[PDB]
């Protein structure tokens, strides 16, 4: 097993589990946040059959199971079922015993404090861990960057962050939220292969459309000429097969999924945009903080390997910002697991070992002990 | 008194 | 390190510290009076971020801290934060042991004397001269002119002096002091930049119009044909790009920031000018001084390089002052130096030397020897 | 409609129109300043849905608008859209003509001059008005005190003001100004509801959190003992019905947000407070003036109908203060409309008449004549 008392840092953003230990390049265990479970009734008898499969099992059975994720927009919803992601987490995937090992946990910016509570009662409680730290997921994404000075844009699953930090001072005033992510994407991509042609509404088929976004999506640097381009000759088209036959082609879709990340109208949601959340998020920093964010405005959570997203990034950021600012978008290819890699680094930090949040102090103070420890 | 800096 | 006893020349006036040695050209540190301390918190882990920046260093972090000048109108109101300012003063800039070296202070006229006796207390108690002395500013002023007989007007970022000497004898009655100067002239500056329309309200954003203020401003000779001028065309608006980004561009604020040290109504403050204290001192002193005063006018401060102040300055006085006078006004090229200059010409003189107030005569006579040895 | 040449009082702060007739005891029109316009697409023919909804009717159709104050910090910044509610204002509302009307527009001290150039140029050049008078929304609030002597805080949708006036002369070297209002509470309450569980984010959702700012909040006299009794149990939680369902019940964040103006550090905004602004503009004024300031803190405007502001303000100010000072804070409850109380006594004074920049005097001297005629 595990020698020593390495810190775990698990790391479920609102889609994807990505655990490990600290001190350590790439998370160990990268499954899906699902717990499936099946919709018709066993029929061979003697086949064990049980009646949850979560993660990377779901999807291997997802034909006969109801595909639903605990965690939505960044916001725990099933607690029952995250505790059943959380226990595969270490006993079947990362295979381990959480009382052996301090715990790391991940989530957003501006989200409910029961959340947060919630995830910390469940660890000292069931999980039984010797201590604890819920940490701001794209302060994390600049600890993986070895900088101090920046603005961090992610974009996981659910949520969205801009969080800016000025020689290692946040700025919680001017940090963002929105709610749009991969999985909205996700969605509004399933429903305009709907209006090709392509009919997917199961659980199960919203995750072969996620599969069509991941493999075959770009963002479309200036979107109108994309989309005459589109328009005008197929030479965008591009075809997948589906499981278990029929192949699709997808044309403009493949750059319409992602301008709703650059453009949110497209889902009906009343916002700025990717692009105008950073610089709103700047402008609400002081006058002697925005060029020091203008080049290290760091792009490094999922949803951000589309290509070119650095190119339509810094392309409509520079039309905001003032000229004769250098706009550097970093987007480190190592990202989707970024925020995982500056948890490993904050949870190997020495001066770090005296901010857990550890049993008997959570026994002293209660569950509300985040809320003067964590942040 | 005064001032501001003074009494 | 220094392999004598060289007395320090210590100069703060009220918004910039100027520190060096005796018998010495330029002052060796010259950094800002200021210290500065974060107003949110800090979240990288392992980073130092001390809770106080002194100096330059607060200049460099000013984005997300609130600075604090230590003294105000040549008066020490911090005594904790501008004993901050004489450790990085003696110990960071200067680099050197207070217990080796003789100090020299220097302070204004009319000044509270708790603050010159807190200030030779804090001398010897906490930093442990051998020697230390106040000294008034424009007196030394006058030192460096090479000159023994003339009137001093200096002007630093508090008070402005105006101290008459004739033949080596100071006229302590004819003595002036207004609270009029340059951070008041950069307060007024930010509200009628505020009247074009850019507002500056941050402790930072002071800094950055002190700076407009310095880069960006002289003093109109005849101020109402150049009000005038201003209004008739866009000849004398001149732009300032501010730090990260957006340009500005100013007009009659360019001139209307240092007329009210010559018309102190703008400001809301009753008083008579700039030129008329000038006058007023020479007019306190006796008959047979003045004309020896009118051709010995120094101007030798800091907030005198504006550029014209000389040529308005002597323009005005030869108004008040009969004819037949001979208004030379003094503006060496040298000062904002020149109090910090005399005082190395002062603390070097070798007739100076039984005139430091010494330690075993400030253990015997109490913090009070400052009212028999100085002045 | 009118039979007389009654002058009109318009008084946009920046968030709430209330405008009406000369010699008024109340505005005629009070609703909402902004601006909606339809984000989705209109599908049932043959409906009107016009493409620009003002004032209260957009707050009726809300839920499929995009919501926009053309009035920000007391500055206007979409300038067409101010035209839409001076002419929704004028012509639906107040249902006049301006051209038979001279119309007294009210604003913030230190605010940028083009706004008031822009204001009397759209005044005489789109509405033709006979005549036109900006003026200082504090000062007028003085005038429905019936007093000549007191300073005035008033702070509504977009600015705070504290204008000290003695014996009918303005001290305009004391005057402040703060950005923190309204406007800003309602989003750090939107905020801290997040922080709760509830999610606000879209324009509508903004105004619903303007509505429980004002349906549910006070100020915390003691803010420490306040926050420890929300802490211990729930007497402080109060629920409030959204619209369409949903029900809230809101606890420490009822007066976690007001307090946001007592303590301007919980936005990120560097500033005094309320309360040490009040005292700052006290100090600047001459020694006279000040024990008839502390006697006569009028209190007057918007965003002080919270249940004990002036408990909060006097037993702050008194700590500031002197003892043997009186401090009283006066809370007239018709305040919220007391700008315009005071702009309809002044503009129904006999000696204002000639005071009234009037056309003919506009046309010979342009739009710069408000900075000779106004103020
Ligand atoms: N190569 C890729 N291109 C585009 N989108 C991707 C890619 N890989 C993953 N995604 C999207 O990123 C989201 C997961 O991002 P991540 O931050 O790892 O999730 P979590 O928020 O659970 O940590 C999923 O919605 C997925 O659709
Ligand atoms: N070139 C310049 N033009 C106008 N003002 C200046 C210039 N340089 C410095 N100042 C002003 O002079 C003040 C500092 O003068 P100085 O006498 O050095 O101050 P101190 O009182 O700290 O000695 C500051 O307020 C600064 O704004
Ligand atoms: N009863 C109340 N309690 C607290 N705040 C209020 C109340 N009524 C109005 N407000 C706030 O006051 C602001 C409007 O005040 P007002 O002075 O009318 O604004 P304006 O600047 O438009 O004149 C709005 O932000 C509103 O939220
Ligand atoms: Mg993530
Ligand atoms: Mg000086
Ligand atoms: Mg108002």
């Amino acid at each position: 097993d595990e020698d020593e008392t390495t810190a775990l840092v698990c790391d479920n953003g609102s889609g994807l589990v990505k655990a490990g230990f600290a001190g350590d390049d790439a998370p160990r265990a990268v499954f899906p946040s699902i717990v499936g479970r099946p919709r018709h009734q066993g029929v061979m008898v003697g086949m064990g059959q049980k009646d949850s499969y979560v993660g990377d099992e779901a999807q291997s059975k997802r034909g006969i199971l109801t595909l639903k994720y605990p965690i939505e927009h960044g916001i725990i919803t099933n607690w029952d079922d995250m505790e059943k992601i959380w226990h595969h987490t270490f006993y079947n995937e990362l295979r381990v015993a959480p009382e052996e090992h301090p715990t790391l946990l991940t989530e957003a910016p501006l989200n409910p404090k029961a959340n947060r509570e919630k995830m910390t009662q469940i660890m000292f409680e069931t999980f039984n861990v010797p201590a604890m730290y819920v940490a701001i997921q794209a302060v994390l994404s600049l600890y993986a960057s070895g900088r101090t000075t920046g603005i961090v844009l992610d974009s996981g699953d659910g949520v969205t962050h801009n969080v800016p930090i000025y020689e290692g001072y946040a700025l919680p005033h001017a940090i963002m939220r929105l709610d749009l992510a991969g999985r909205d994407l996700t969605d509004y991509l399933m429903k305009i292969l709907t209006e090709r042609g392509y009919s997917f509404v199961t659980t199960a088929e919203r995750e072969i459309v996620r599969d069509i976004k991941e493999k075959l999506c770009y963002v479309a640097l200036d979107f109108e000429n994309e989309m005459a381009t589109a328009a005008s000759s197929s030479s965008l088209e591009k075809s997948y097969e589906l499981p278990d036959g029929q192949v699709i082609t997808i044309g403009n879709e493949r750059f319409r999924c992602p301008e709703t990340l650059f453009q949110p109208s497209f889902i009906g949601m009343e916002s700025a945009g990717i692009h105008e959340t950073t610089y709103n998020s700047i402008m609400k920093c002081d006058i002697d903080i925005r060029k020091d964010l203008y080049a290290n405005n760091v792009m490094s959570g999922g949803t951000t390997m589309y290509p070119g997203i650095a190119d339509r990034m810094q392309k409509e950021i520079t039309a905001l910002a003032p000229s004769t600012m250098k706009i550097k978008i970093i987007a480190p290819p190592e990202r989707k697991y970024s925020v995982w890699i500056g948890g490993s680094i904050l949870a190997s930090l020495s001066t770090f070992q005296q901010m857990w949040i550890t049993k008997q102090e959570y026994d002293e103070a209660g569950p509300s002990i985040v809320h003067r420890k964590c942040f | 008194a005064x001032x501001p800096a003074w009494x």
